[PDB]
């Protein structure tokens, strides 16, 4: 009756856990269980992300296992959260991830159990790294086709959830379904240590280690790996020294490109991290 | 800069759902309309086109 | 035997939040779990986990008790979710293991032949990279004691695939990536003699501590050995170090040379460029 | 965020591609390139890199749809 | 039905293996956990029993699950050499109670002793205000050889639990010739 | 009466659309495969685990998603006018 | 403000119209307008709502005579809730500004600095809170404490 703005609070846990269960199925669509808290109609929380086993059937209504569920359950339960299932997530690996008659004959299953159920669909594919991606849907009531469907309040976030449209097949599930806002939530202590871990990685252990191998590279085969720069500097150069009075001949710069243009910068950039990482000898092999 | 990287989305969907075609100019027509000829496919005949 | 570990941050992280899930219940001791990898050489690495209930009664202080059926269930529904995930061992999250831990790795090594322990830390601190990997093994002693089964150190890196870098490098939003070539050599520069520093200091502290209180053994004798290694290099000139100075900088030599010969072309092309494009265009307009 | 930006033009389309037959570029940013399909088509050409892989025929992989090079 | 989990503990100490059980004390108690097994399976389909050795360093074979199969396999072939610990032998039982599922059902625990054991009477009486504190209510049972009359272990049970408790029993077998499933006949009958 | 049931549970797996073939032209990377369709058009995908990457091989017939296109299933060989060329028979012998 | 206004993404784009919107709305200041020009043409839909709010305030009590844009700016707030191809969210402002410009039978305006020297804190208050009116709707009443009379009134003394 009461119909508004939705918002899903995700947990740096959850979304990890989706995008693992979603590539290891690549093609092949798979069939995720989101685990979290309904806190009123307007807002949704999502606190854990389990695994559900494959089927050889695949994605289907029957395809959750409900002694599979109970068992689960008990590890849930004797966990410190024992918090109530909420919705479920499936992978769409190939293409625009919307929802087929085969999601919506689920839809209406968890419906009648839980008054909200977010249907949420992941992907690694639409993504290199940086995208925010995933992606949240929510069934619209059909027969509800005779009154006004056309809610909510507070519409900025529907503004901006409902764009960029995106193509056709997006917009083909503007009828009978309504995507619902994602935003990330910290948690930002584990967050920190989460960007260390990675950036530390890249780092040696004693940290003395790895620079003085470098160093024991700074003289290898370095002079011969300047030797390649060098080799590198002269082929470049004097083909890019007959640009300057090749452009007295197009005046001027008209297309063109060659090339067989500038990649002077990369060299010097190589130089530069030669001589840096050489510069740190007389200060490590000295005390 | 940071424009051109928003451009490129934008341009790119526009290209999406059909890119665009490359036609071949079989004969023009009163109407301003232009009959064009397409490689793979059978002969068309297709309007101003402002610019 | 096994060299080196690789710990994925989304199992790292299935370490934590089970943290968050007896940390409101409390109360004492520390979060212990088994430890799934996946071996596909002799480099090891880890994918996911499972959290187990432990308990340590203090009386009884050595007294460490798992749930085995719990064990098998839950590796079974992973089995089933994933063909290629297995047991490779079992982890903590310390922050320093106990005495008691021995036992622990010989209780479940029925399931895996070599069982990997793997500290961690949910409170990022100090001093550098976290966790820690140990092995099992038995070097005996040239005393002729019994058998002593003591833990070795593995050296641990954090890594990932694919699908697990994207969540990861995507939550951060915090620091520039990486940048290579400019801040990014030059801060891990910085890195190498802080985290030499303090290491060596907290160590060396120890080391002047070991003698006055911690006695015995401490030394012997694994102490001294490596104390006279640490006296194998002074280490400087005389001699030929006298002579690497100046092929050091006649490796500067070419290189600022080829320097300066570049920074004349990156002036070259844009200034002669941009004057054109400056005055000429300008007086086309007015 | 202009490395951040970067990643948002390597980002599509990633996996997977249909190749194509290059033909040429009839001028900066658009190109005319013939598809698997065996049709020529008028297509944008990547923001990032217009300019060493172009060459005057190479086999260029394009997304499903928008034919776009990568 | 009651609702609780009982803790079995299996005496493998190194004075069981004498035959003064008929025909020895190995098959006597393992023919007792038979007996217990299935009449907790009569009692409640809910209950589950795991067991524990007490002797040299407690383990737990079997989990606390509703069925005994696991449990009659680890009678077999357990290799009963060792020295009796008994401190550490009711602890271990609360311990896998406090992982338990189930906070409806009451903590109980039976233990089978037969052999001495060094335990001072302070860390007893200690155990004894702690079980206060805690609830459980332990069944012993005492089997095999002791001080004549067992003292110690008679008077801890008394101390554990009072008012009523209603409670907890220890039978101490009377040193005579009999067989174990006619021992089993008064404490299977009444607490 | 239970046998049809069983014929029925295995209309449920019928629910799974048949694959679409393909060649292996080369692999570019793991995640980048240069394939071909038996239709002509030619595509660069990736890939699930189940496969051994060594057994692919160039020139190889693979079966492809419908969306994905990518393999999942592979087969050798096959050929229709074979079978039918050693379906000839001939008394004697004698 | 005028190149944070160039801001790539929309979000600073909208502040940055409401800055020039609120501090503005007691001056006909004509740079602020043009600012405000190409605001409106943005594709982003939210930030072409911001526009018409900010010149909204911009022209309240000023009638064509004051700046040349007044009528170019009616006819797009009409044009723009007329046309159904573009969005719920941006022609909700449109007749909002409408509003604004009318307020009170075009008889009163709203006055963030008395000639006292001390400013008003019932419009300040109110039109603070109305910043966010997606976030909660009745907050869009508080603006309505902003409104003050302009009138000369010569009354004598008592009634
Ligand atoms: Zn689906």
């Amino acid at each position: 009756a009461v119909d508004t703005a939705e918002q899903v609070y995700i947990s740096s846990l959850a979304l990890l856990k989706m995008l693992k269960h979603g590539r290891a199925g690549v093609p092949m669509e798979v069939m995720g269980l989101m685990l979290g808290e309904f806190v009123d109609d307007y807002t949704v929380r999502v606190i854990d992300v389990f695994a559900m086993p494959q089927s050889g059937t695949g994605v289907s209504v029957e395809a959750v296992d409900p002694v599979f569920q109970a068992k689960m359950l008990d590890m849930l339960k004797q966990t410190g959260r024992p918090e109530m299932v909420v919705g479920w997530y499936h992978s769409h690996p190939g293409f625009g991830c919307w929802l087929s008659g085969v999601d919506i004959n689920t839809q209406q299953s968890f419906e009648a159990l839980s008054e909200r159920a977010v249907a949420v669909v992941v992907d690694p594919i639409q993504s290199v790294k940086g995208k925010v991606v995933i992606d949240a849907f929510r069934l619209i009531n059909a027969n509800m086709m005779v009154l006004g469907h056309e809610p909510r309040q507070t519409t900025s976030n529907l503004g901006h959830l409902n764009k960029p449209s995106i193509q056709a097949l997006i917009h083909g599930l503007n009828r009978h379904y309504y995507s619902i806002t994602i935003n990330y939530r910290k948690n930002e202590l584990e967050q920190k240590m989460l960007l260390n871990l990675h950036k530390k990685s890249w780092m040696e252990g004693l940290t003395l280690q790895d620079y003085s191998e470098h160093c024991k590279h700074n003289e290898s085969v370095v002079k011969e790996m300047l030797e390649l720069a060098k080799n590198y500097n002269k082929a470049v150069e004097e083909e890019d020294k007959m640009t300057p009075e090749q452009l007295a001949i197009k005046n001027v710069g008209k297309q063109d490109p060659k090339r067989h243009l500038e990649e002077h910068v990369d060299v010097l950039m190589t130089s530069n991290i030669v001589q840096c990482l050489a510069a740190m000898l007389d200060t490590v092999v000295f005390k | 800069l940071n424009a051109k990287v928003r451009l490129l989305r934008e341009e790119l969907q526009l290209l999406q759902e059909q890119g665009s075609y490359v036609g071949e100019v079989v004969r023009a027509m009163d109407k301003k309309k232009v009959l064009v000829k397409v490689h793979p496919e059978g002969k068309f005949v297709v309007d101003v086109d402002k610019n | 035997a096994v060299q080196k570990v690789v710990v994925h941050p989304l199992v790292l992280l299935s370490v934590v939040d089970h943290f968050n899930r007896i940390g409101k219940v409390g109360n004492q001791k520390r979060v212990v779990g088994v430890l799934l990898g996946s071996w596909q050489k002799k480099v090891l690495d880890v994918s996911n986990s499972f959290a187990v209930p432990f308990d340590e009664d203090d009386k009884d202080d050595s007294v460490w008790f798992l749930d085995h059926d719990y064990l098998e269930n839950m590796y079974g529904m992973f089995k089933k979710v994933n063909a290629r995930e297995r047991i490779v061992g079992w982890y903590h999250t310390g922050p320093k293991l106990h005495k008691n831990d021995i036992a622990i790795n010989e209780l479940m090594k029925r399931y895996c032949p070599n069982s990997v322990l793997v500290i961690i830390d949910v409170k990022p601190k100090d001093l550098g990279l976290p966790t820690e990997a140990y092995i099992s093994v038995e070097e005996v002693h040239d005393d002729g004691t019994p058998t002593s089964k003591t833990f070795e150190h593995v050296t641990s890196e954090i890594g990932a695939e694919e699908a697990e870098e994207v969540g990861v490098e995507h939550l951060l939003r915090d620091i520039k990536d990486t940048t290579v070539g400019t801040l990014s050599q030059r801060i891990t520069n910085q890195v190498h003699g802080l985290k030499g520093l303090n290491s060596k200091l907290l160590d060396i502290r120890s080391y002047l501590e070991k003698v006055a209180t911690g006695k015995l053994p401490i030394n012997h004798q694994i102490i001294y050995q490596l104390q006279d290694v640490f006296n194998l290099l002074p280490d400087v000139s005389l001699q030929e170090f006298v002579k690497a100075f100046y092929l050091k900088t006649n490796d500067q030599m070419v290189v600022v040379y080829l320097a300066s010969l570049i920074r004349s072309v990156v002036a070259l092309h844009n200034l002669i460029n941009n004057k054109i494009a400056n005055r000429d265009a300008e007086k086309k307009e007015g | 965020e202009f490395l951040h930006a970067q990643e948002e033009v390597k980002r599509i389309q990633s996996i997977p591609l249909v190749i194509g037959q290059f033909l040429e570029a009839v001028d900066q940013n658009t190109a005319i390139v013939g598809s698997t399909t065996g049709s020529n088509y008028y297509v944008r050409i990547l923001s990032t890199i217009d300019r060493e892989l172009l060459k005057p025929n190479a086999s260029v992989a394009l997304h499903k749809h928008s034919n776009a090079l990568v | 039905m009651v609702l609780e989990s009982t803790m079995v503990c299996v005496d493998n100490s190194e004075y069981m293996r004498n035959g003064d059980f008929l025909p020895t004390r190995l098959q006597a108690q393992q023919d007792a956990v038979n007996i217990v097994c299935h009449s907790k399976t009569r009692s409640n389909p809910e209950n589950n029993v795991g067991l524990i050795t007490l002797a040299n360093d407690c383990e737990v074979l079997t989990t606390l699950t509703p069925d005994t199969g696991r449990i009659l396999s680890k009678l077999h072939t357990v290799q009963p050499k060792g020295k009796i610990t008994f401190c550490t032998g009711i602890r271990v039982a609360h311990l896998a109670l406090k992982h338990r599922q189930g906070k409806n059902h009451k903590m109980r625990i039976i233990a089978f002793v037969g052999s001495p054991v060094e335990d001072n009477e302070k860390d007893l009486v200690k155990l004894a205000k702690r079980l206060k504190k805690e609830k459980v209510n332990v069944d012993i049972i005492n089997f095999g050889e002791e001080e004549v009359n067992t003292e110690k272990l008679t008077a801890f049970v008394n101390t554990l639990n009072g008012k009523d408790g209603t409670g907890s029993h220890l039978v101490t077998v009377p040193p005579g010739p009999s067989l174990a499933d006619a021992l089993i006949s008064s404490p299977i009958l009444a607490g | 009466t239970k046998q049809y049931e069983k014929s029925e549970n295995d209309l449920k797996a019928l629910q799974s659309v048949g694959q679409i073939v393909g060649e292996v032209l080369k692999q570019l990377t793991e995640e980048k495969f240069i394939v071909k369709a038996t239709n002509g058009p030619r595509y660069v995908v990736g890939c699930r685990r189940q496969l051994d990457k060594s057994k692919l091989k160039p020139g190889t017939r693979v079966a492809l998603d419908m969306t994905t296109l990518t393999i999942m299933r592979y087969l050798p060989r096959e050929v229709d006018p074979l079978v039918y060329n050693m379906s000839h028979e001939d008394p004697g012998n004698v | 403000v005028s190149l944070l206004s160039e801001s790539y993404n929309p979000h600073v784009r909208y502040g940055a119209a409401m800055a020039l919107g609120i501090c503005c709305a007691g001056t006909g200041n004509k740079e602020a307008i043009n600012l405000l020009e190409p605001m409106t043409n943005d594709p982003v839909n939210y930030v072409r709502q911001g526009a018409l709010i900010a010149s909204a305030l911009i022209m309240i009590q000023q009638t064509e005579i004051t700046c040349p844009k007044v009528n170019q700016f009616r006819q797009l707030y009409s044009k723009v809730i007329n046309d159904k191809h573009d969005d719920v969210m941006a022609k909700f402002g449109a007749i909002l500004a409408q509003g604004i410009l009318d307020a009170g039978g075009h008889n009163v305006t709203i006055s963030l600095q008395s000639r006292t020297g001390h400013t008003h804190m019932p419009s300040v208050v109110g039109v603070l809170v109305f910043t966010q009116f997606w976030f909660w709707f009745p907050l869009s009443h508080f603006l309505s404490l902003a409104y003050t009379p302009t009138c000369v009134i010569g009354l004598n003394k008592d009634l």
